[PDB]
């Protein structure tokens, strides 16, 4: 307020500590809101206050008072916040005490509230006092707290006092001399906080000091202080290590106890330089000095050594085998036992190994085994041991180690189990111990085959039994985790076997209905309850006391949470088809609607694995269905029947083609919203497979059964109704593959099929649609049913070939070609025929060929592969540049038939033969290069080269045909280019050149116009490299690529749009040979926002600069956001006219 | 035969003012039974409550005794600098 | 007029070919319309116009069946062409766009826009309905991983928008753009459902990644820059949103499972979507939160009496997902806010706590905790150190580590078992930040003492060395009563091996401090005894009480529990567990031989005797040792203390209050209080009410009359 602050002050002087402190306490509240009423008076006597308070006979006001400076230099002009500091470092060295402390305080404070431009001087002007007190002045007090805020400030604020870093250096590194050791430390903190700010001219200073005062004299801490940067900085001590590693060992010879430094050093030295190598001299001493123990005082020294194999082995993975083969798995395993918490550095260190061998002459996984017995033969003496800790440590191996080798233990079950057992029973109230061995067991049996622990089941079970009625819940719900295992171990049900398991049984189920059936456990075991029994049911069931039915019902009842019931669902979809076929009956009568009902709480998992339920049941449980529960279904079904969720729709798809399997009558129903949304769901763009194959697996068992009004003819209206009255492409797709399923399903055919032509041939008024629905009905009843019955056909399609839409033109390429396969002697050489015959239809015809070739059988076609083949080869007459691709499309599909037998024959054509044999060669083998890894792959990463890192340099378009060949693997399956870039990289540059002999000029009068047949050559060189840009990036000559973009920014508009975004690619991606060319790549960036047009222009001429300038600003941009470090070269010219570009380009 | 020899001792004392014994200088009482007022008093919510109260000057009085003598003066009755608490 | 539109359309008919021209040959051009304008206007255009429209029309033959990468060469070469060509013509036709209409009262020209508006009467016959299916069709094939000629679709593009009436895109839209997003909105929502029921959703997170940026340089090198952020908005669309349950069920098990990269990865793809962000910083706070107490669960009884164990549970908890925060989540303060939510709730109210029956055995663990680390290596002590400040800052009932940091310290300060002073200070140093001022100097007494003690100790040696030595060595530790937790007690009769020692310290003392007085604390002092009566004599650390009772073994031999519970005087609710850990110890025996001695009824009438013989193989046995009830007693009291402190804290607050405000009212005064006590805990409100009562009472406040629920201060 205003007449607050001044009664504040008084009653801040009120001899009554009470007043004092609300005073204070108020005043603080104010300061605190939008720092008003600031008189620059009324801050004199605040301030001026607030520093004597600072002074406070009593400690509870003094406190308010140091807690108000926070607030208070965020309110105040910039001289009394210089007060306040140099006030504050002033009682630093106040003769009185408690003075320096609380002035000590006062100042972190302020320290920690702060920012921007505010904190200038505010750490500057300190930074300045703290320097004098570092200095070794022989009051350490001082020094101890002035170099706390030193580090407390240096870090929070390190971004600036930039000048002021080889001031504050100076003053540190001789206390790393400091007689009080504490100093020492305290004095190392800073230098590591320093360095996060540096400047890239003070890392070295510091170093060098340290290298240099590398002199031998006592007190091994410029060590410590070595590691110490290492942590911080890591990167910036990556140039200087050459001097370093050997200066460190040549010291760690020296036998000292605090000689695990050096090893502290070699670790945080090798955990943060990675490209920094000298990986062995370090292995091999570690390990040497890993079993330093003698008979005190070494074993810190162990402790460094294992802690360092731990590092090495964490990230230099490309050293597995030397791993394995060198010490560490016959020298760790070595001391696998001796003190206690050096014992334990040496498991985690395997482990680190175990994972790191994880993966995804002689390999890892193969040396892991030869490892074990060894690894066994270890553990088993650990296994024993009184220390909770250690057996936790053999577990969680085996476990990992188990995790890595799906089989590693077979051979050794039995030296385990004892081990495994012994841990669960007691030391206590380490619940993990006992989870953790119940853990491990668990993974044991679930990768192993079960004939392994059958003679260990008679001695297994009694304590996991027990662990389930254990009174802690983490310990029950593993329990009966590894019970659920233990079943399925003596009830292969999958792999049959000859282990009695009845003796078994009775326990087994006991403790599990104790506690599935209780409700007052955690929900975890609850579920793990019903999991576990659910198996014990669906395994030894058979032989399951009479108290099933009594257990059916329980799941029945325990199906009605919003817990148990999905739990529940499940294992009751693995009660029903399972070997022993068991009888569900009973429950089916509520519970199958009590399913139902579930299908209505738009949860996508319940909706799933409802579905999956009152599936498997209708299946296994047919006869019990009373058709009071069906309907019962059938009624929550059309909301389920949407585009929206393929899966689930295809999942109830499923339950209504089981429903027909197995009770057609119910049909009936099929007709309400049901029916009218299935053929709703065929005319949707979003349906494929899973769902279509579904849809039409359906239909196909709608018909067999006969019902009125869902008949063949029926159901053909229905789908082929909507377009036979007047959308979407795929539509059609899906009508036709349903009307050819129908088809093949009912072959009542001709008046269906011939009814399709004249429907083509019926062109007399036809909807341009209906041809086409036509078209691909023919098509995909074609590929099953053999139509070379009416021949009236083979030109009803050919007619339509030649019709004034592509929609009907292809599909027409499509049936035929589609057709074709029915019978493909009928029709195969009367396709290649045409081709040769009227070439008015080439192209479309070799389409036709192409679906032929890609999708028909594959023994019906070797016969005549000879043949496409030769007719392919003669079909290099250039006529259509278009058509060259259809047949080099097919001269590829051809060849994945058995390649090794007709690659190597295009790997011939390369030479001698012409520009287009060589071309359509060479982009056949294109059309090879698959997504996924194929069988071709193989071969194909061989004699690849000899078309690329050759067909590069020949000549002609056969060039950029190369190119594309290489932009086409390097996109999706670089794994057959890695080996050939350093070969063909050069020749993809030497692409990217202009070839101004390839550059004509169009004049006619003032106009000109350029014609670069260079510019697409050139167009899918940089395109290349684009793409080497998202995978091959290290194998990369980073420089040539940036030489190069810097070609290609200055080239054409179409060609600079790229390079611009390759530029914005590598601004994120790789920065530094950016930086270093980052004034080189602005030149041309300018140039372009810089760059006129004639206003004798034509408007559109325009738009495109304004869209180039801003597209270049983008780049520009991005060039900024690299490390401001980019501010240095040349660079942003404020232009009015330029200034609108990053306006709108932001 | 049975003999057991000293050889160190370190010991650990408090210290107090000894202007007085184990008493309460206010009401003359005693610091270790209850404020003379409580001790007059009906049992109350006070009552149980009654205790000794050390000031940073390191002078003891009951914490009513002296928590009273606050209310109208804020000084050690006993030392005058600024009475503070420090121990219950 | 006739006489020049033949050799007029001569020319314009080689313009359009594209036979170079001669520059005389190009003006001849212009001065036939310069003369059939500088003589008609609109005849000499019409006749333009026709020439254009039967050129075109004819050119359509060219293409009329031509169909994908076709249409496509086609279309754009002959558009690339037809510009230029008309771009010449335009020049020619330079005084039918100046004189005959209007010009100086932008490129826009008629004789050009009527070259551009004939062409679009050639868009509509190819394109609208096919040049762009082609297309769409190319882009389909790229995005299939087809390597295709992008400047098969540029051209195109480039076409559509200039052909519009850069600003007008109409055309654009309507024949393309439209008809591109549809397609791609099913491309991608068709792939992703796909590949989602077939793929690992970690797989398809890398996937959606990677399409979005395909389809960033699918807009920069051959699309206009109108379509950029809408393909963009779309794509994440369909992408990301309509998957975010599926990404969220996901979220989970890939924290069920560390795998967190892709956390990074689900956190950077959401970072997408207006607040989409949000349910996943409700699920980490959830999750984290259940993750600490399970941790601390699964611990059982151990944790509750093992600081170590307990503190270093929550911190490994909070050092994973603090450390996962910073890199998966990019340090988000909204994800930092989870976190911090989710440890101040678990380390508070856990599993420990809950059969502890008080949140307040959480921060006392703490303060153990802190204790064995300060007792008697560097790096983990001062991070380790460091990681309790973390900790420690989550804790609500802060007053209570404060006590018990304090009460433990202090019996280190005096007895046994400090590391170096270092730790020691680094510790305060680290509390004068977190901890109060008032708290810190409060502990800064406790060091000062010690000090003065050492000091008081030197001087004391002197008189001794001027003057007669006394019977062992000696040195004791003077603490201000008023600054220690400590309390005498137990009365006791001294040994009197020890009387010259007491009393030639007293009378120095007295002639140091006069207006002092000391009070010895035997319950806290200890000495070195030797053995010259057995094979092996040895030096035996003994608390004072210990040498009290030994030293008597100095006459006979045995000593019913009676006869020295009566000679040492020291007490035997007490003197009996001392006697058992001496015997435990094994230099006492009882009478008989089996030693079930753990756990006795050592009645007064029991013996107790000297065992002559056999010992520690070591020559430095220390007997001194904690009676074990000796802590669970140490414990539940001064938790007790702290209840009686809060509420005398209390009052204090309520008082200071209504001292500086006159009146307040119920409510108003509650949440004062709460404010100022926050910092150090949460003052249950029952509590402060039975509080304010008792303030009443001792007249401190008074109802305000006329106002129930509103106080007055009554001076
Ligand atoms: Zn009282
Ligand atoms: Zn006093
Ligand atoms: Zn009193």
């Amino acid at each position: 307020a205003s007449y607050h602050i001044s009664n504040l002050l008084e009653k801040m002087t009120s001899s009554d500590k009470d007043f004092r402190f609300m005073a204070t306490n108020d005043l603080m509240t104010e300061l605190q809101k939008d720092s008003i009423k600031l008189d620059d008076d009324s801050e004199r006597k605040v301030v001026k206050m607030i520093l004597k308070l600072l002074e406070d006979k009593n400690g509870e006001v003094q406190n308010l008072a140091v807690k108000c400076l926070g607030p208070l230099v965020s309110k105040v002009k910039e001289y009394q916040v210089e007060t306040i500091v140099d006030t504050l470092c002033t009682n630093m060295l106040s003769d009185k005490e408690q003075l320096r402390d609380i002035s000590s305080i006062g100042l972190k404070t302020v320290i920690g509230e702060l920012p921007s431009a505010l904190a200038a001087n505010v750490c500057k002007k300190i930074t300045g006092r703290l320097t004098s007190a570092i200095a070794k002045q022989e009051d350490v007090s001082v020094q101890l707290e002035a170099l706390d805020i030193m580090a407390d400030m240096l870090s929070r604020q390190g971004g600036l006092l930039v000048n002021f870093h080889p001031s504050i250096l100076t003053c540190l590194l001789p206390q790393l001399t400091s007689p009080r050791l504490a100093v020492r430390k305290r004095t190392i903190i800073a230098l590591g906080h320093l360095v996060m700010s540096c400047f890239v001219d003070l890392i070295e200073h510091l170093l060098s000091e340290l290298s240099k005062n590398d002199s031998m004299s006592t007190t091994r801490t410029y060590i410590q202080c070595i590691a110490a940067i290492s942590r911080q900085a890591g990167h910036r001590i990556g140039e200087y290590l050459e001097k370093i590693i050997p200066l460190v060992v040549k010291f760690c010879n020296v036998d000292d106890d605090e000689l695990r430094e050096y090893c502290i050093q070699a670790f945080e030295s090798f955990v943060r330089r990675c490209p920094k190598e000298v990986y062995p001299h370090v292995s091999t001493i570690i390990n040497i000095c890993l079993k330093y123990l003698t008979y005190d005082m070494s074993w810190k020294v162990r402790r460094a050594a294992a802690k360092c194999l731990d590092a090495v082995v964490s990230t230099r993975h490309e050293m597995l085998p030397e791993f394995y083969k060198t010490v560490s798995p016959a020298l760790i395993s070595r001391f696998k036992e001796r003190e206690e918490n050096v014992k334990a550095d040496v498991f985690h260190a395997y482990l680190s190994l175990l994972k790191q061998t994880r993966p995804v002459g002689e390999t890892p996984l193969t040396m892991l085994q030869s490892q074990v017995p060894n690894i066994v033969k270890a553990l088993h003496k650990q296994m024993k041991e009184k220390s909770v800790k250690t057996r936790q440590c053999c577990f969680n191996m085996l476990t990992e180690l188990v995790n890595v080798l799906p089989g590693a233990l077979t051979q050794h079950i039995p030296v385990l189990v004892p081990g495994i057992i012994f841990s669960l029973n007691d030391k206590s109230s380490s619940s993990n111990l006992k989870i953790d061995a119940l853990s491990c067991l668990y993974v044991i049996l679930c990768n192993h085959s079960p004939q392994v622990f059958h003679p260990h089941v008679q001695a297994l079970v009694p304590p996991v039994v027990a662990c389930v009625g254990d009174p802690f819940y983490k310990i029950t719900s593993e329990a009966l985790l590894v019970t659920q295992q233990l079943v399925k171990v003596i009830r292969p049900l999958d792999q049959p076997s000859s282990f009695d398991a009845t003796p078994y049984i009775k326990d087994l189920f006991t403790c599990t209905i104790k506690r599935l059936k209780a409700a007052d456990i955690d929900q975890e075991v609850k579920e793990r309850a019903i999991s576990c029994m659910g198996q014990i049911i669906c395994n030894l069931g058979d032989n399951l006391g009479s108290d099933l039915p009594n257990t059916l019902q329980i799941f029945l009842e325990r199906l009605k949470n919003e817990i148990t019931r999905l739990t529940t669902v499940k294992a009751l979809t693995l009660i029903a088809g399972s070997p022993l076929k068991i009888d569900l009956r009973p429950v089916l009568g509520e519970g199958v609607p009590i399913l139902a009902s579930f299908l209505r709480k738009n949860q996508r998992a319940l909706k799933l694995g409802t579905l999956s339920a009152l599936d498997i049941l209708i299946k296994n449980y047919s006869d019990s269905l009373t058709a009071a529960m069906i309907d019962a279904v059938l009624d929550e079904l059309p909301p389920l029947i949407s585009e929206s969720d393929m899966h689930v729709s295809q999942m109830a798809i499923s339950f209504l083609t089981t429903l027909a399997k197995v009770y057609p009558s119910s049909l009936s129903k099929i007709s309400g919203s049901i029916l009218n949304e299935l053929i709703g769901l065929v005319r949707s763009p979003l349906l494929q497979g899973g769902a279509l194959s579904a849809m039409l697996d359906f239909f196909q068992a709608l018909v067999v059964t006969g019902t009125n009004n869902l008949g063949y003819m029926d159901l053909l209206r229905m789908l082929t109704g909507p377009v036979y009255s007047q959308t979407h492409k795929q539509s059609y797709y899906s009508i036709a593959k349903c009307v050819a399923a129908l088809t093949r399903a009912c072959p009542k055919e001709g008046p269906a099929v011939v009814g399709q032509f004249i429907q083509d041939v019926k062109n007399s008024r036809s909807t341009d649609s209906i041809r086409l629905l036509a078209l691909l009905s023919l098509g995909e009843v074609g590929h099953h049913i053999d139509l070379s019955g009416q021949l009236e056909l083979k030109s009803v399609i050919l007619e339509a070939f030649s019709s004034p839409s592509e929609e009907v033109k292809s599909a027409a390429s499509y049936a035929l070609g589609s057709i074709s396969v029915g019978n493909l002697p009928e029709y195969l050489p009367f396709v290649l025929q045409e081709i040769t015959s009227q070439p008015k239809r080439q192209y479309l015809l070799l389409h036709s060929l192409k679906e032929i070739i890609s999708s028909a059988s594959v023994v019906g076609l070797k016969p005549y592969v000879e043949n496409i083949w030769a007719l392919l080869l003669k079909h290099c007459e250039c006529a259509e540049e278009g058509t060259r691709n259809v047949v080099a499309e097919c001269l590829g599909k051809l060849t994945l038939i058995d390649p090794e037998t007709l690659l190597p024959r295009l790997k011939g054509y390369l030479i001698s033969g012409s520009s287009y044999a060589r071309s359509s060669v060479v982009t056949a083998v294109k059309f090879t290069i698959s997504d996924h890894p194929q069988p071709i792959d193989p071969l194909l990463k061989n004699c690849i080269g000899d078309f690329l890192k050759t067909l590069e340099d020949p000549d002609l378009n056969v060039r950029r045909v190369a190119l594309v060949t290489f932009n086409s693997a390097a996109h999706n399956k670089p794994s057959l280019i890695r080996d050939l870039l350093d070969t063909v990289l050069p020749h993809l540059y030497n692409e990217t050149k202009v070839r101004k002999e390839l550059i004509r000029e169009v004049e006619m009068g003032p106009f000109k116009h350029t014609v670069d047949d260079g510019l697409d050559i050139r167009k899918a060189a940089f395109e290349c490299m684009y793409t080497l840009l998202d995978s091959c990036l290290d194998r990369l000559d980073i420089f040539e690529f940036l030489n190069h973009v810097e070609d290609g920014l200055k080239d054409h508009y179409d060609i600079k749009m790229l390079t611009f975004l390759m530029l914005v690619r590598l601004s994120t991606l790789c920065p530094s040979a950016v930086l270093q060319r980052l004034d080189r790549l602005v030149e041309p960036l300018r140039a372009t926002c810089t760059t006129k047009v004639k206003a004798n222009s034509v408007k559109q001429e325009f738009e495109k600069q304004d869209e180039l300038k801003r597209s270049a600003m983008r780049a520009v941009a991005a060039l900024l956001t690299i490390p401001e470090a980019e501010k240095s070269p040349l660079m942003s010219e404020f232009q009015s006219q330029i200034s609108s570009n990053p306006e709108l380009a932001a | 035969k049975k003999r057991f020899e000293v050889k160190k001792w370190n010991a650990v004392a408090l210290w107090a003012w000894d202007i007085v014994v184990d008493n309460c200088a206010i009401c003359r009482n005693h610091i270790m039974d209850l404020c003379i007022e409580c001790q007059a008093n009906q049992a109350s919510a006070t009552s149980e409550e009654c205790t000794v109260a050390w000031g940073v000057c390191n002078h003891a009085f009951h914490f009513h005794c002296i928590s009273r003598w606050l209310k109208t003066r804020q000084v050690c009755p006993l030392d005058n600098r600024e009475w503070e608490f420090q121990k219950y | 007029l006739d006489q020049i539109w033949d050799d007029l359309r001569a020319g314009i008919q080689q313009v359009y070919t594209r036979q170079s021209m001669a520059k005389s040959r190009y003006m001849e051009l212009y001065t036939h319309v310069y003369n059939y304008c500088t003589s008609v206007g609109l005849e000499l255009y019409k006749r333009l116009k026709e020439f254009l429209k039967n050129y075109l029309t004819n050119l359509l033959k060219d293409g009329e069946d031509l169909m994908d990468e076709s249409v496509l060469k086609f279309y754009t070469q002959q558009w690339e062409d037809y510009r230029f060509s008309s771009k010449v013509l335009n020049g020619i036709c330079a005084y039918l766009n100046r004189h005959w209409v209007r010009r100086e009262c932008k490129g826009i020209y008629e004789i050009y826009s009527l070259a551009l508006v004939t062409w679009r009467d050639c868009l509509f016959r190819p394109l609208n309905k096919q040049v762009t299916n082609a297309v769409l069709k190319l882009i389909e094939k790229e995005r299939n991983g087809e390597t295709i000629n992008t400047r098969l679709i540029s051209g195109v593009v480039q076409s559509y928008v200039e052909l519009g009436l850069g600003p007008t895109l109409t055309v654009y839209k309507e024949s393309f753009e439209s008809q591109f997003l549809a397609d791609t909105e099913r491309f991608y929502t068709r792939e992703s459902t796909e590949f989602l029921q077939q793929n690992p959703v970690t797989e398809y997170m890398k996937k959606a990644e990677a399409r979005l940026l395909e389809e960033q340089r699918r807009v920069q090198v051959y699309l206009h820059e109108s379509t950029q952020d809408e393909l963009a908005r779309k794509c994440e669309q369909v992408l990301i949103e309509k998957h975010l349950e599926i990404f969220h069920t996901e979220f989970q098990n890939l924290l069920d499972a560390d795998k967190n990269e892709d956390l990074g990865r689900m956190y950077n793809l959401v970072s997408r979507i207006q607040d989409g962000l949000g349910e996943l910083k409700k699920l980490l706070e959830t999750h984290i939160h259940n993750q600490g107490l399970a941790a601390i669960e699964k611990c059982g009884e151990a944790a509750l009496n093992d600081p170590k164990m307990y503190v270093q549970t929550v911190l490994d908890v909070h050092k994973k997902y603090n450390a996962l925060v910073m890199s998966a989540f990019n340090n988000d303060a909204g994800f930092v806010a989870a976190l911090d939510k989710a440890c101040g709730r678990f380390i508070n109210n856990n599993a420990v706590t809950k059969m502890a029956q008080s949140s307040s055995k959480s921060p006392e663990l703490l303060a153990r905790y802190c204790d064995s680390l300060l007792k008697k290596e560097e790096a983990e002590l001062e991070d380790t150190l460091n990681q309790v400040m973390v900790v420690f800052k989550y804790i609500e009932d802060k007053d209570v580590f404060q006590k018990f940091y304090a009460k433990m310290l202090a019996k280190r300060l005096v007895h046994q078992n400090s590391a170096s002073d270092d730790a020691e200070a680094s510790m305060i140093s680290k509390l004068k930040q977190a901890c109060g001022f008032e708290y810190t100097s409060k502990l800064q007494r406790m060091f000062q003492d010690i000090g003065v003690s050492k000091d008081l100790n030197e001087q004391f040696k002197k008189h001794l060395t001027n003057s007669e030595p006394l019977d062992l060595d000696f040195s004791i530790q003077v603490l201000s009563s008023g600054s220690w937790p400590f309390q005498q007690s137990c009365t006791f009769a001294l040994p009197s091996e020890l009387e010259r020692s007491y009393q030639r310290f007293t009378a120095f003392y007295a002639s140091r401090h006069s207006g002092r007085k000391l009070t010895w604390l035997y319950q806290l002092s200890k000495g070195e005894l030797v053995t010259n009566c057995f094979k092996n004599r040895y030096t035996l650390q003994a608390s004072t009480f210990q040498m009290a009772i030994l030293l008597q073994y100095n006459t006979e031999d045995a000593y019913t529990v009676q006869q020295l519970t009566d000679s040492t005087q020291i007490k035997m609710d007490i003197l009996a567990q001392v006697l058992q850990i001496l015997l435990k110890s094994k230099l006492l025996v009882l009478e008989d031989e089996n030693a079930n001695v753990d756990e006795v009824e050592l009645k007064p009438d029991t013996l107790i005797k000297l065992y002559l013989g056999y010992k520690n193989k070591k020559l430095r046995v220390n007997i001194n040792v904690p009676m074990k009830t000796e802590q669970k007693q140490e414990q539940e009291t001064t938790h007790k203390n702290i209840e009686e402190d809060r509420k005398l804290l209390i009052q204090a607050a309520i008082v200071r209050i209504m001292k500086m405000r006159k009146v307040l009212k119920h409510q108003q005064l509650l949440g004062e209080v709460l404010t100022q006590l926050s910092s150090r805990f949460k003052p249950r409100v029952p509590v402060i009410k039975k509080c304010i009562d008792i303030l009443i009472e001792k007249e401190y406040l008074e109802r305000v009359d006329g106002e129930k629920d509103t106080y007055s201060y009554l001076a």
